[PDB]
RNA sequence: AGAGAGGGAACCCACU
């Protein structure tokens, strides 16, 4: 009856950003980043990796509702770095870790099938 | 049905073994509507004579 | 009724299990031995089978209503 | 409309493949009573094609 | 012994339970008889010599689970719960949905609620075998966890498993039916089936 | 919002292992028991002989009855109170009951220790038969297993009689709820 | 001779005796029966 | 000819009484039911004691 | 969410939410909930017998038999069933330590899991919703219909 | 235009007629099944 | 500042499942890679069921479930079909959906099994997996028979639980929980874990203060649709694909905010 | 009789004249939502697809009503009715030409009810005056009704089948009353025992007690992961 | 593009 449709987790719609971008005005330096369609199998990747850097106050993410699917990832940097620099940089040290990471068990399974 | 009394609705001592002690609807109709134990058989009766 | 194609914890796909449950059943195994020896490990899965009733044979009895 | 109670496959977009009955039409969209789910859901004209 | 020998091989010997009355061994006794009747309750305490009780019984109870009904006897452990429990769940098993009769396809039942996989309980009693509620049981074996979460399982709510409902686990089919006849009369109303 | 974010990394349970005390706490129930047990048999053997006096204002059956419920809930809070001695401090009942969130510790003493005396209608299990309780009972046994007394928990179980005197108390307690509502609502509906 | 300590299912042996010779309904049959 | 008197199923003077399992599931009746009900107009009464 | 189920000892509940397998927990293996239900219907209702019976249906899995739960046995005890569980390389009292579904930091409190038998009731939520905006009305006098 | 129509006990099929007795040629059992309809039905597997 | 290097140690590989130990890499990464082994992995499911005929005693939406959660060989072919919803034929096409067809009629007196077998595909690779025997659709008495044509689509396991690969990924850091994580309050009766490396004598690892979950243990059981180490490449490049496209929408945003 | 039909509780005098069937209700079951807040209640689409708010154009909403009265009815953010000023309805689930869907300033729109409207949500036994308080709409998918936890005390439900009722308040002067008067913010402290009926319910007390103990120590991520969720924060992380 | 609905009373079982 009332059931939402399988799609809703991931798929987005007509006037849907995927990620949009709200600067904080209680403390400098602080941006909420809206994720729709996702879950925490990206913002609690997104989260632990800007805890690893020196330059992020604040890195945490919040689902306002676990029915509705959207994240809010809170990025608080030190002033002179930008929270969505800290943002993208995340998002490129998880890529060059997980290629490295494939390509090692690439690495493993020729090793284990070949003897 | 509806009566404040409680002595025809409560569990006697003679309920042992004929009578379930647990199964009963717990509305308004508690130990009135019973339901009857397993291995209890009603007598179907037979002539004196 | 017949046999789940999943198991509903796991997913581990247990409906191709249940006649050769049967045959090591009837090949004078205990119920623990022939579970693991189809291989269920996990007692998720085990509850699959192990707890199954194959309710389908009776339902084959009477006649098809269409013909 | 002509649309009513004509059965329809919707062919474009996330609900695409399944077969409904249209409830009710308009110039712009329709409602398709889904064969599969307990559910009808309405959808543009341009994605239905009947069979 | 020798009975139970005669009754273990029953459509052998044809020696039933009305043999086992013939007997003498078992008898049936009515409320009025048990206000004089000195009644053990298991053989294996109540009639080997210890500091006497009475040591003169007349009778001597088959087993303490047959003071239970047909509801109460499918409780796993039913002395370790609450009675107000007991009772609830009494109420509760004559709603569980399953497969309710063998020939559900023939009958057309109005409000029939039967079940895709139901299950035999792992923990069971011995009297479900004779209520043969492993043949048409109501329910399913989960995998259950007890734990505080994310604070949906609060007052008396419980957390499920999607993938599992999407595994076909609960998921039941409801059928309902409708009847309808046409009525012959003096001419001034007349039913007829037909495409209006 | 944030206490059950931090309850799901701490996380929060009950079991059957919140339900069980060490031997020693067994034993000590079990000792307790018969202590009173025997203290309640040689009361009825004083009461037999005539010698139990009255207590002045009721009869000698009563002084008689009010020795034995006095010894049996002693026994009771004894018992209760040892067994919520042995929580060590990770017992979930206990989280519970200190929290005040759901339950008491008079849950606790029935689960591990005892349960307890079973009444209706405030007093013990009547004689239903003639002069006594139960079939398996032998005639006029004012003892405590005969007269509703149940000295099991719910983590070992109740025997047949026990388990039947307990679903007199409870069958008491459900007719006492069902009963409640039509007269609450109607003084209601009258003071309104 | 006696059952010592095999009555847990020597007991459950007559049960089933018992309610394959009787059955759950013997009081709605025979009453209607007589 | 008196009148029709109505008959609880699995009884002595009831169609299917005394049949294999294999002649029930022949009549699309389950072995399973108990009987001990009435069929009028179509339901199933039952006569509570 | 919103069906009513149901176990064997009168605790009954409807459906709260339904997260997927990746959200459920899970334990060292493999094994996730199908029901999470929740610790404090336990103790004021005390059903024991609920948890007893979880524990005898994680001996009865593991050892590949129907197990038994007459009501007045006393050749079956919760230490018994605890020592017969604990020969399957599990805890003696059934805990179980679960890993979280969100976090996958394993959770500080042991969660007491195993199968239990649990029932589904004939009481959904679609057959009980229902709203009304001036629908049928009444010709007795001009009032809402019932039901 | 005529219906078909499955003979109950009996598994065969007949014709059926407007304002026609429920009847079938073998042995006139009056119950009848309706045939199995002719549109297409799609399922969603989940 | 930057992602530490992970590296991977393969203890076993099997037909079933694969064993394997990744070590220096954070929490939400490990955790992640298993949700993404259960959900976001996609494999080839039955997903399209017409139901041409059907006289089985279990009804048609009950088969077309039993029908959707059969598990099919998708081992290369689930990379290059596109989604359904994502491809511009009408509406069905061999681009991005497998054809099935079940065409069985019983007649014999013996009980006839409509197995797994019985599921012929135009497709000589996109099969049922099923040494082992068939799965079991339904059973079927003399007289009855079901016809159906099925299409089969890329999903992946938030979508449904039919597209989902793992039949279980068990996952542990730390067996001997020296950051004391749990807190057991006897440790003497916990049993240890199968990669535990303390003597008998010796419960629970002492604790350290300054440490951090590392060395991830995985066991990785498929189902039979994909080979156990195609899930895990797949499920690594499923997620980097993720964060990539979720890198391209974060630059759109940004050059908009400038 | 006349005096039977009159005398009892199924007659004219209560049954009739002082409990009377309502439009615009819903019952169906309750089950627990934690992420909400206390004065929210979750309702179906299917319950404020059906129940309606007659929403008055006015030059400050007569865009946002006109493209509701253009997606029409059964497209959620649609309306069903749209009252001319001369009290005459005129559907939308019918479908009219479109020459009679303008709005001038006048009008009255009975829309389906959105996110921020205010019910009135009550269980049966209303004994005292917090068993029936009003809400804010937040408008959830699944079928049931979506509310939070520490109101269950004064309502005395425990979501084991529970339903509860739904009424809407129709006109504007009645809602403004409501969120004046029957809020549960303004609810929260009793008359009866000049106490608090909200309180902390189970879970939450329990976690919360073990949670404020002295040994207690959370790790930096698990701190920001917590302060994500205050909506009362500052922004400041505290000194360790 | 043709646009509204009605029954009514009685009695059982549950539901919170
Ligand atoms: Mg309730
Ligand atoms: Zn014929
Ligand atoms: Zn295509």
């Amino acid at each position: 009856m009332n059931a939402p449709p399988a799609f809703e987790s991931f798929l987005l719609f007509e006037g849907e950003k995927k990620i949009t971008i709200n600067k904080d005005t209680k403390v400098p330096n602080a941006c909420l980043f809206t994720i729709n369609k996702e879950d925490h199998t990206l913002g609690n990747i997104i989260k632990s990796q800007l805890l690893k850097d020196p330059q992020v106050l604040f890195a945490g993410y919040k689902v306002p509702h676990p029915l509705e699917h959207k994240i809010i990832i809170r990025v608080q940097t030190t002033p002179d770095y930008s929270p969505q620099e800290a943002f993208t940089n995340a998002i490129t040290d998880l890529i060059s870790e997980l290629s490295l990471l494939e390509e090692r068990f690439r690495v493993a399974i020729k090793d284990k099938q070949e003897g | 049905r509806d009566g404040k009394l409680a002595k025809p609705r409560q569990l006697h001592n003679t309920l042992w073994g004929m009578v379930c002690p647990a199964e009963t609807p717990e509305g308004h109709a508690v130990g009135l509507v019973k339901n009857l134990a397993l291995m209890a058989y009603i007598s179907v009766g037979s002539q004196p004579s | 009724m017949i046999i789940p194609v999943r198991c509903f914890t796991c997913g581990k796909i247990v409906g191709n299990k249940w006649e050769a449950y049967l045959g090591l059943l009837q090949a004078e195994y205990t119920e623990g031995d022939a579970l693991d020896a189809l291989g269920l490990k996990r007692y998720c899965c085990r509850r699959m089978l192990l707890a199954h009733v194959d309710l389908i044979e009776k339902l084959l009895n009477y006649a098809p209503l269409e013909k | 409309n002509e649309l009513i109670g004509q059965t329809v496959r919707i062919s474009q977009g996330p609900y695409k493949g399944y077969i409904g009955v249209v409830k009710d039409a308009t110039e712009s969209t329709a409602r398709v009573e889904l064969h599969s789910t307990c559910q009808t859901i309405s959808v543009d004209r341009q994605r239905l094609t009947t069979v | 012994k020798r009975h139970i020998d005669q009754l273990k091989e029953r459509e052998y010997n044809n020696y039933s339970w009305q043999d086992l009355v013939a007997s003498g061994v078992v008898e049936y006794i009515d409320t009025l008889e048990e206000e004089t009747v000195m009644l053990a309750m298991t053989p294996d305490d109540l009639q080997e010599k210890e500091v006497a009780y009475c040591s003169t019984y007349t009778h001597c109870e088959i087993h303490p689970s047959m003071i239970l009904g047909v509801c109460a006897s499918i409780i796993p452990f039913p002395d370790h719960n609450q009675s107000p429990r007991n009772t609830y769940q009494s109420a509760m098993g004559k709603q569980a949905m399953g497969v309710y009769i063998t020939n559900f396809h023939v009958r057309m039942d109005t409000l029939a609620h039967v079940l895709y996989y139901p299950q035999k309980p792992l923990v069971t009693t011995r009297s479900m075998e004779y209520l043969r509620f492993r043949e048409l049981p109501a329910g399913i074996n989960s995998i259950v966890a007890i734990a505080s979460y994310t604070g949906y399982n609060q007052e008396d709510s419980v957390i499920m498993n999607r993938s599992a409902v999407d595994r076909g686990f609960f998921r039941s089919v409801f059928y309902r039916s409708y009847k309808e006849q046409e009525s012959k009369k003096g001419f001034d109303q007349e039913e007829v089936f037909e495409k209006p | 919002t944030v206490i059950n974010n931090w309850l799901l990394i701490e996380g929060h349970t009950i079991g059957i292992g919140d339900s069980i005390a060490d031997s020693k706490t067994y034993q000590d129930i079990q000792n307790t028991i018969k202590k009173a047990k025997q203290d309640v048999i040689e009361v009825i053997e004083k009461a037999h002989n005539n010698e139990l006096e009255p207590t002045p204002g009721n009869t000698l059956r009563q002084t008689f009855e009010n020795q034995v419920n006095r010894i049996l809930n002693d026994a009771r809070d004894k018992t209760g109170s040892s067994a919520q001695k042995s929580l060590s401090e990770y017992n979930n009942f206990k989280s519970m009951v200190v929290s005040g969130a759901k339950g008491s510790k008079i849950n606790i003493s029935q689960v591990i220790a005892v349960v307890g005396q079973q009444n209706v209608e405030g007093k013990r299990i009547p004689f239903g038969f003639k002069h006594r309780t139960l079939p398996h009972f032998i005639k006029d046994d004012y003892g405590p297993e005969s007269r509703g007394f149940v000295e099991n928990s719910y983590l070992a179980g109740l025997t047949p009689t026990e388990f039947f005197f307990h679903a007199m108390g409870g069958r008491e307690g459900l007719i006492d709820t069902a009963v409640k509502t039509a007269e609450t609502g109607y003084i209601q509906r009258r003071l309104i | 001779e006696i059952t010592p300590d095999l009555w847990q299912e020597a007991c459950w042996i007559v049960i089933s005796s018992y309610f394959d010779e009787k059955g759950l309904v013997r009081q709605q049959l025979d009453s209607f029966d007589e | 000819f008196i009148g029709k008197i109505p008959i609880m199923l699995r009884s002595t003077y009831c169609l299917l009484n005394g049949l294999t399992d294999r002649d029930l599931c022949e009549l699309n009746e389950c072995p399973l039911d108990p009987g001990g009900y009435f069929i009028i107009n179509g339901s199933e009464k039952v006569l509570i004691a | 969410i919103g069906d009513k189920f149901a176990s064997r000892h009168g605790q009954k509940g409807t459906c709260g939410i339904q997260y997927r397998q990746e959200d459920m927990p899970f334990t060292c293996e493999g094994i996730t909930p199908d029901i999470i239900i929740n610790p404090h219907a336990i103790p004021s209702r005390m059903t024991i017998g609920h948890l007893i019976e979880c524990l005898q249906g994680k001996v009865s899995a593991n050892k590949g038999e129907i197990g038994d739960a007459t009501p007045f046995n006393d050749a079956v005890n919760v230490q018994k069933i605890s020592n017969l569980l604990s020969d399957y390389g599990y805890h003696l009292r059934g805990n179980e330590v679960l890993y979280n579904g969100f976090t996958g930091r394993k959770i500080t409190s042991q969660i007491f899991i195993g199968p239990t038998y649990y029932q589904r009731l004939k009481h959904m939520v679609d057959d009980k919703i229902h709203s009304r905006a001036r629908g049928p009305i009444q010709i007795l006098n001009r009032q809402p219909m019932e039901g | 235009q005529p219906m078909i129509y499955i003979c109950g006990e009996c598994h065969t099929e007949n014709e059926i007629k407007s304002r026609d007795p429920i009847r079938c040629r073998e042995c006139g059992y009056r119950i009848m099944y309706k045939k199995r309809t002719k549109r297409l039905v799609v399922f969603d597997a989940r | 500042p930057y992602a530490n290097q992970p590296t991977v140690r393969i203890t076993e590989l099997t037909d079933e499942n694969v064993k394997f130990i990744i070590e220096n890499t954070d929490l939400a990464v490990a955790n992640s890679i298993r949700r993404v082994f259960i959900a976001e992995v996609p494999i080839i499911a039955i997903d399209w069921v017409q139901i041409d005929a059907n006289s089985s005693v279990l009804h048609d939406e009950f088969i077309a479930h039993r029908l959707g959660l059969i598990p099919l060989t998708s081992d290369d072919i689930v990379d290059k079909l596109q989604y359904s919803r994502d491809c511009t034929c009408e509406e069905f096409c061999p681009e991005c959906s497998v054809e099935f067809t079940l065409d069985v009629r019983c007649n014999e007196d013996q009980t006839r099994h409509v197995t797994s077998r019985d599921l012929i595909s135009n497709s000589p690779r996109v099969i049922p997996v099923t040494e082992q025997d068939d799965i079991l659709i339904v059973k079927l008495r003399k007289g009855q028979e079901l016809r159906l044509r099925a299409y089969a689509k890329k999903g992946f396991g938030k979508e449904h639980a039919k597209w989902n690969p793992t039949a279980g990924v068990a996952f542990e850091y730390d067996p001997d929980n020296a950051l004391r994580h749990t807190v057991y309050p006897k440790p003497e009766e916990w049993p240890k874990s199968e990669y535990s490396e303390l003597d008998e004598d010796e419960s629970q690892a002492p604790y350290d203060p300054n440490g951090k979950p590392e060395r991830f243990y995985y066991n990785v059981e498929s189902c039979g649709s994909l080979r156990p180490e195609t899930i895990v490449l797949s499920a690594l490049s499923g997620l980097k694909k993720k964060l990539s496209d979720l890198q391209t929408q974060l630059s759109h945003e940004i050059q908009s905010d400038v | 009789s006349l005096k039977q039909r009159l005398k009892g509780k199924e007659g004219r005098v209560r049954g009739n004249l002082m409990g009377k069937r309502v439009d615009f209700s819903a019952r169906t079951v309750i089950t627990p939502d934690p992420n909400l807040s206390i004065d929210q209640v979750g309702v179906p689409r299917s319950i404020a697809a059906n129940m309606t708010f007659a929403e008055i154009v006015t030059p400050f909403n007569i865009d946002r009503l006109q493209e509701l009265v253009r997606r029409g009815n059964s497209q959620y953010p649609g309306a069903k009715y749209i009252i001319r000023d001369n009290g005459d309805r005129i559907d939308l689930r019918f479908h009219p030409k479109p020459s009679d869907l303008h709005l001038q300033t006048g009008y009255k729109v009975e829309r389906h009810m959105c996110d921020g409207d205010i019910v009135i949500f009550n269980r049966q036994p209303t004994l005292h005056k917090m068993s029936m308080m009003g809400h804010r709409v937040r408008i959830l998918p699944w079928s049931t009704f979506r509310l939070n936890l520490s109101v269950t005390t004064p309502y005395n439900a425990d979501f084991d089948g529970d339903e509860m009722n739904l009424h809407l308040p129709q006109s504007l002067e009645t809602r403004a009353e409501i969120q004046e008067l029957a809020m549960v913010p303004r609810m929260i402290v009793t008359p009866q025992s000049n106490r608090p009926v909200m309180g902390i319910v189970q879970d939450t007390l329990t976690a919360v007690r073990k949670f404020t103990k002295r040994d207690v120590f959370l790790e930096r991520g698990e701190v920001m992961n917590l302060l994500m969720f205050l909506s009362t924060w500052d922004g400041k992380v505290p000194q360790p």
